[PDB]
């Protein structure tokens, strides 16, 4: 919104990475160590 | 800007266009 100046949007969503770590967070839980 | 995106000349040479943050009713099939 500016001359010449622009930003580009992050590949990964804020979205997608809360779902990653909800994912690390229900295997932690659930499975200790094992999954890693 | 505009940026071309390529499966590569080694296997098509069809190509799709981005126009970065630009509304699609303004820029001058798939839009
Ligand atoms: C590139 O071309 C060569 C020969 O034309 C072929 O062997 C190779 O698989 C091609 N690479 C890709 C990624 O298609
Ligand atoms: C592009 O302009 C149209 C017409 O006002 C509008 O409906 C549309 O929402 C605009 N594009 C975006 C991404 O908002």
């Amino acid at each position: 919104k500016f001359n010449g100046l622009t930003v580009l949007p992050p590949l990964l969503t804020d979205e997608m990475i809360a779902q990653y770590t909800s994912a690390l967070l229900a295997g932690t839980i659930t499975s200790g160590w094992t999954f890693g | 800007g505009v940026s071309v995106i390529t499966p590569g000349t080694n296997t098509s040479n069809q190509v799709a266009v981005l126009y970065q943050d630009v509304n699609c009713t303004e820029v001058p099939s798939n839009v």
